[PDB]
């Protein structure tokens, strides 16, 4: 049963070309209704006269208007219906831009995402077909390594689903996605590719993203540094004490100085242990 | 007065009390004024000033009630606590703060904390990678088995290379940062 | 309440008769009706027009506005429909809209307003129903 | 009685009179005066006495009316009790055989959230438990819910009384008529019951079920209510690139712009969007779906393009629709905007083809030539199209018609070097019949640059050179122009060299050549002859002369950024330019204090005197745009009283009829001639009353033009930039420093602020603060700034002028 109502109709082969009460000229293939073309006004199918190379329509007038039937579209789609997807692809060089994407979508609806991918002019339709197929690599080329982050975020999730972490780390990189990218990445235990995607985070006040990156194998890679950058100077002093290479003396000073400028006088800090905070000789391991 | 003198004398308004505290740099009074101002913002800002006087116990309390468990989680190895660092992890687990709950597992020598939190997130992949690298392949495997398997894959980061960190060599922590106060 | 007030206005610069379902818009009713209905509710010959953050629905009758006001809304069809039913009920009481005759049948109109819209929720009315009350 | 606040003595008289009509009218008159908001308690005993038990509905209905709008306030005839004179004999009213009195009584009684009527409203649901109408059953579900709202969120209101206590809401679902006052907080069982009811609906009732519980699995099931929710639900299940093709949204949408052209213009926009989603470059913005109405098959009958032609407009429908339509042609089809703008421009620009597209007003013609021509400058393909169309523009062969044509094309040649060689011969033709400047200017430039190509030039130029018309600006343009390109490549009776001779004479020299030039004395004072006179180093030859200049284009010239361009189609642009896009002794002491962001005017009121000042009241006043947010409220100012009394302050209000000075503060006391005295607390200014508003560069510019701002002062302490003192002070005279009017460099760089306000004074206020901060060896006056000021009759101009100097107040009591 076909969606678009048949106001009048005609049989061209076993395919039914009909007019619709939407002014749509549609054709029935497969029990599926496709729109061959749009009628602008209300039109009736007089008949198909092979001579003129036309379908002859008439309005309210007992005169002629002509629509040539779009046979290349019809044959592509008919072949798709039959489940002769390859056959429909032979038709494709003579299906233009957006029409290849549409005919592709027909091919797809009937099934076979991949054959639809080759014919679809539009890269986006290829890109989605590639996610659907589960062809990560093909979807990856289609995104294209530099930008198209939206493509990559869809790919990155798809890659995590398949538990193919590898493709996922690359998608997230291209995506950028510092917050998400870090989560996959900081699971390293050696911080192998986690610093880059959090370099910014250090100084953006995305300190949290930054600390996980650098402290992951007993190393202070830029742990301290993230804390200085942000102005969370106390925290760098504190870190320095923790792992004691006694760097604390310098950090506490820089910090103490910062208290005097940032209006503290009764906790002013400019001493070694007298005015609140405590430089390294107060401190210990 | 930026070195309170006049300030000490009139302090009756919960705001004047708040103000007084940052101008000294001793935020012990701040928290109470901040309390009596009935407001969260004050607790996080005085907590930050607190970290500045040096002591993180006071920061924790504030930051906990402003609900910045994740800031705390970040602070905590920096501070060198491990007991307090665990408390933050749970109460940030539930928020699904992935830059809160997530932190602490790294910060202790073993990663197990993440593995469960991530399991609850449904982030099975992330949970396996974290666990596996520490040599907690068994937990990593649990996550794979409950969810989609395939743990074999080697990402741009390691999926099984040692994670071990010696957590905080300091015996007295920086929640216990020394102070005299003037 | 969703419906603040149901109000008959004269664009003389005053609310001629009006109904406050529960004590809220007393004096408030007159100032809103007086300013906004004068400009055609600030309309352009559109039934919905919103001004000073209050939805005004209206119909002009002479120098008078029959006005429904809301500042919240549950459905599109409903606001018009209470106004509409009101517009069947109002000429039975006052023979179109006109300030003096509206004034004289404050009781009639006001009672209909309570009956039509109860605690801001648009009930329904009809000219026969109205009769039992004023009997 | 429309609104008559003193009439309460007559109403009492009218309220009982032995004539039922009079009583009804009286009670009615009370209602209308309360609703407006006027005096009512005097009457109460009289009002209450006739009506109370009766089943006679009209008085009862009237009294029932007055109990929902003021019952609480009025107390002469009612007082305070559980079974007040609102409901005591209205238990009879509730229990009458006539549904109307019971129903009415139920309805007001339960409507109140009153606690002095809580008990009488509860079994008041009895009056409507039996349902003689749809109205009775609806009245009941709404009244039970209103009872639930009135302090009975527990067991006093939730079960059944005998059929409803919060259960009409359940019953309604399965009964013939629906209505669910159950929207929040009510029985779960009824909520569930409404779902079942979606099927067995009553349509008004369906809108009530539906506000509570929405989203269907179906298509529908029937009725406007379900239908209205349904389009919301559809937008969910396909959000993607707008609705595209509007759903059931279309019906309300037309009325949304009933005034009348704006609907079509909007409709045209959607229809264009819908056609296709193109590239989406500069004015190629069509979104929605890529294919849904395609574009451009060659077998499609009678094609998509027929609708596309409407959008190409001269005005072909009316102006609002026109502006939308030109953008819309550009939007579906072009390369950017350029392609379809050239087609569109070809139609609009002046020709010999149609005289419905040519006009003898020179600027419009000229502008139209520039619009067509800017497309070439934008995109190459257009150069080839433009030049032959431009020659058709010329063919009109009015002095002026040629003139406009010549003027743009000459600019195009500056861009388009020795590409437009072909045009020169066409361009000369109409240069001979002449009555204007423009024709001479342009022609002399084409014929001049183009000399290598042609050889005619003594003959063409010479008829004009000895002809008259208007010739100021002619001089300038001919001066840089006449010799150019190839040193000896012409000859008719004057080769290119005669032309250089001529070119020099026309500029400012003298020489017999082309039967002498028309004028020699140059255009506007700065231009003069001399530069070019020096020039022509190598006689009219592409080298480093006039030719160079001519066959080169000044700065960058690309796009439609207005660099040898004009930005789309000239008529559409006028509309876009228009769019501004604007966004008893008394003593007082006082200070202003702020604690926990509460701004208050502290006042201390002092009686230094032994004398009696009892009868002491304190008030802060509303002057105009100043207002009290709460006056000081103590009854202080007594024999030797010192008190601190706080008056809260606002700055923003609406003008009151009393004086408009500083701040009025009123203390009252003993005295009978001057029972009220006005005495002051510290300064507040007239300036408060101004209201701040802002301008953009377009609004500022428009207003500059609109009314004069010649008036200037120089204000000291404008040494500083815009941001510092000047902004803060300007703020207090409710002004704001917005956009610039500056032109900074190494010699220029006064800071310029465009100011705006819209004063509550019947004027706007504008100003430009120019800060004369030295960026030259000779400053105006060094640091300081001159503020050029206005207001709409420059009555606030002056406020800007002095309130940008200094401004500070403090005290320390």
């Amino acid at each position: 049963e076909i969606q678009e109502i048949v106001k009048t109709g005609l049989w061209v082969g076993d395919c039914f070309i009909y007019t619709s009460s939407v002014n749509r000229l549609n054709y029935y293939v497969g029990g599926e209704i496709v729109t061959i073309a749009h009628l602008d006004r209300t039109m009736y199918l007089l008949g198909y006269i092979p001579k003129d190379n036309r379908l002859y329509l008439g309005d309210k007038e007992l005169n002629i208007v002509s629509y040539s039937l779009l046979v290349s579209v019809l044959e592509y789609q008919t072949a798709v219906m039959r489940r002769d997807f390859s056959m429909a692809d032979k038709v494709l060089p003579t299906i233009p831009k957006e029409q290849r994407t549409r005919v592709a979508h027909f091919l797809e609806k009937q099934g076979f995402k991949q054959q639809a991918l080759t014919v679809s002019t539009d890269p986006e339709h290829r890109f989605e077909l590639a996610l659907q197929l589960g062809e990560l690599k093909i979807a990856y080329q289609l995104a294209v390594e530099a930008e198209s982050e939206q493509k990559w975020k869809q790919l990155a999730e798809l890659a995590i689903s398949k538990c193919q972490f590898s493709l996922a780390q690359e998608c997230l990189h291209h995506a950028q996605d510092y917050g998400g990218l870090l989560l996959l990445a900081t699971a390293s235990g050696n911080a192998s590719m986690v610093n880059k995607l959090a370099e910014g985070a250090e100084r953006d006040g995305k300190n949290n993203v930054a600390f996980m990156s650098y402290f992951l194998q007993g190393k202070l890679d830029a742990c301290l540094e993230l804390l200085i950058r942000t102005g969370r100077l106390p925290e760098a002093a504190f870190l320095a004490r923790t792992y004691l290479p006694s760097q604390v003396s310098r950090v506490v000073k820089l910090w103490r100085e910062n208290l005097s400028k940032v209006n503290q006088k009764a906790a002013e800090s400019l001493a070694d242990p007298t005015e609140y905070e405590n430089l390294f000789p107060g401190l210990k391991e | 007065k930026g070195y309170p003198e006049v300030a000490l004398h009139f302090v009756k308004d919960e705001k004047t009390r708040f103000s007084l505290a940052l101008e000294c740099g001793n935020i012990e009074i701040a928290l109470e004024a901040a309390k009596a101002l009935d407001d969260k913002n004050c607790w996080e800002k005085l907590g930050e000033v607190a970290l500045l006087q040096g002591n993180h116990q006071i920061v924790e309390m504030c930051y906990q009630r402003t609900k910045n468990f994740d800031k705390l989680s970040f602070l905590y190895l920096i501070t060198g606590n491990l007991e307090k660092l665990r408390k933050m992890m749970k109460i940030a687990e539930i928020r699904k703060d992935m830059s809160g709950h997530y932190q602490n597992a790294l910060y202790l020598g073993d990663v197990s904390e993440r593995v469960r939190i991530l399991k609850n997130c449904g982030q099975k992949s992330l949970a396996y990678l974290s666990a596996a690298t520490h040599g907690l392949d068994e937990e990593a495997e649990s996550l794979k088995e409950t969810f989609d398997p395939e743990k074999e894959t080697i990402p741009d980061i390691d999926p099984n290379a040692k994670l071990l960190q010696p957590p905080a060599p300091i015996m007295p922590l920086d929640t216990n940062w020394p102070l005299l106060t003037v | 309440m969703v419906l603040l007030a149901a109000a008959v206005c004269t664009k003389a610069g005053k609310a001629i008769v009006s109904r406050q379902f529960v004590e809220m818009t007393r004096t408030r009713i007159e100032g809103l009706l007086a300013a906004f209905p004068k400009l055609m509710n600030t309309g352009k010959q559109h039934t919905f027009v919103e001004t000073e953050s209050v939805r005004y629905v209206y119909q002009p009758m002479e120098k008078l506005y029959m006005v429904l006001i809301t500042t919240k809304n549950s459905n599109i069809l409903e606001d018009l429909e209470t106004l509409r039913l009101f517009s069947r009920v109002i000429p039975e009481y006052c023979r179109a809209l006109e300030e003096n005759e509206i004034s004289e049948h404050c009781f009639d109109l006001i009672f209909a307003f309570d009956e039509i819209v109860a605690l801001g929720y648009r009930e329904n009315v009809n000219l026969a129903q109205i009769r039992t009350f004023t009997e | 009685m429309d609104s008559e606040p003193p009439s309460e003595i007559s109403l009492k008289n009218d309220l009982e009179k032995g004539d039922v009509k009079s009583k009804t009218e009286a009670l009615k008159k009370v209602i209308i005066m309360i609703l407006n908001g006027e005096k009512l308690p005097g009457l109460l005993m009289t009002i209450i006495r006739f009506v109370l038990p009766l089943q006679d509905h009209t008085i009862k209905k009237l009294l029932l009316v007055f109990w929902e709008i003021v019952p609480k306030t009025t107390p002469d005839g009612r007082l305070l009790h559980e079974m007040i004179l609102v409901c005591d004999a209205y238990r009879k009213d509730l229990q009458h055989p006539n549904e109307f009195i019971r129903g009415s009584t139920l309805r007001f009684l339960c409507k109140l959230k009153e606690a002095e009527l809580l008990e009488p409203l509860m079994p008041a649901i009895r009056a409507c438990l039996e349902h003689r109408h749809s109205y009775v059953r609806r009245n009941a579900v709404l009244a039970i819910y209103t009872i639930y709202r009135n302090f009975e969120h527990l067991i006093p209101d939730a079960p059944e009384l005998i059929h409803d206590f919060l259960v009409n809401e359940k019953d309604a679902s399965c009964k013939r008529n629906a209505f669910m006052m159950l929207i929040h907080a009510d029985q779960d069982r009824a909520l569930d019951y409404l779902s079942t009811c979606i099927d067995q609906v009553q349509t008004f009732g369906d809108i009530l079920q539906l506000v509570i519980v929405e989203l269907i699995y179906k298509v529908c099931h029937a009725n406007p209510s379900e239908r209205a929710r349904f389009i919301r639900c559809i937008y969910n299940l396909l959000q993607s690139s707008s609705p595209a093709v509007k759903y059931e949204a279309a019906g309300t949408l037309v009325t949304l712009s009933s005034a009348p052209t704006a609907i079509k213009a909007a409709a045209q926009c959607y229809i264009d969007l819908i056609i296709k989603e193109s590239d989406n470059n500069v004015k190629l913005i069509v979104l929605d779906r890529l294919v849904e109405l395609k574009e451009h098959p060659a077998h499609e009958r009678v094609l998509q393009d027929l609708v596309m032609d409407i959008l190409r407009v001269l005005s072909t429908p009316d102006l609002e629709v026109r502006k939308k339509t030109l953008q819309l042609a550009l939007d579906l089809v072009s390369s950017r905007n350029v392609e379809e703008l050239v087609i569109v421009l070809k139609k609009e620009v002046i020709k010999t083809n149609n005289v419905s597209e040519h006009e003898d007003t020179d600027k419009y013609r000229q502008l139209l030539v520039r619009t067509l021509h800017s497309c070439s400058v934008r995109f190459p393909d257009m150069a080839a199209n433009v030049i032959p169309v431009l020659m058709e523009f010329l063919s009109d062969s009015n002095e002026a018609a040629a003139a406009d044509v010549l003027e743009f094309v000459r600019e195009a040649i500056q861009r388009f070097d020795n590409l437009r060689m072909l045009i020169v011969e066409k361009m000369l033709e109409v240069f001979h019949a002449i009555k204007s400047v423009k024709i001479y200017r342009g022609a002399l430039w084409i014929l001049g640059e183009y000399c290598s190509t042609k050889e005619d030039i003594q003959s063409v130029m010479t008829e004009v050179r000895r002809s008259l018309g208007e010739i100021p600006i002619v001089e300038s343009e001919i001066k840089k122009e006449a010799g150019e390109l190839k040193p000896e490549e012409e000859i008719t009776v004057g080769p290119v060299q005669k032309l250089v001779t001529e070119m020099g004479t026309y500029a400012t020299q003298s020489a017999l050549s082309s039967s002498r030039p028309t004028k020699k004395e140059e255009d506007r004072p700065p231009l003069r002859g001399f530069l070019l006179d020096g020039d022509f180093f190598v006689a009219a030859s592409l080298a480093t002369t006039l030719t160079k200049i001519a066959l080169r284009y000044v700065a960058l010239v690309q796009e439609k950024k207005k660099q040898n361009s004009f930005v789309a189609e000239a008529m559409l642009l006028m509309a876009t330019i228009l769019h501004l896009g604007k966004s008893d002794p008394v003593y007082a002491e006082a200070y202003v204090h702020v604690n926990q962001y509460d701004i208050v005017l502290d006042v201390l009121v002092v009686n230094q005197t032994s004398d009696t000042l009892q009868n002491c009241t304190l008030e802060l006043a509303t002057l105009g745009d100043l207002k009290l947010v709460e006056k000081p409220s103590p009854l202080t100012l007594a024999p030797h009283d010192f008190a601190n009394i706080k008056a809260n302050v606002k700055v923003a209000s609406t003008e009151n009829g009393i004086i408009f000075g500083n701040i009025v503060y009123d203390v009252s006391g003993a005295a009978s001639d001057r029972n009220c005295v006005v005495l002051s607390d510290i300064h507040i200014d007239i300036m408060d009353y101004i209201q701040p508003a802002t301008c953009t560069d377009a609004e500022f510019r428009q207003m500059w033009a609109e009314f004069e701002w010649e008036n200037k002062v120089t204000v000291n302490t404008n040494m500083t930039d815009l941001n510092d003192y000047l902004q803060h002070i300007l703020k207090s005279t409710n002004m704001k420093c917005l956009t610039p009017e500056k032109a900074l460099s190494g010699y220029c760089g006064f800071m310029a602020a465009n100011l705006y306000a819209r004063s509550i004074f019947g004027e706007d206020a504008l100003a430009n603060v120019s800060i004369e901060k030295p960026v030259h060896q000779g400053p105006d006056a060094a640091v300081t700034g001159h503020i050029r000021i206005r207001a709409k009759s420059q009555g606030m101009a002056l406020s800007l002028g002095d309130k940008i100097n200094l401004s500070q107040k403090k005290t320390s009591l």
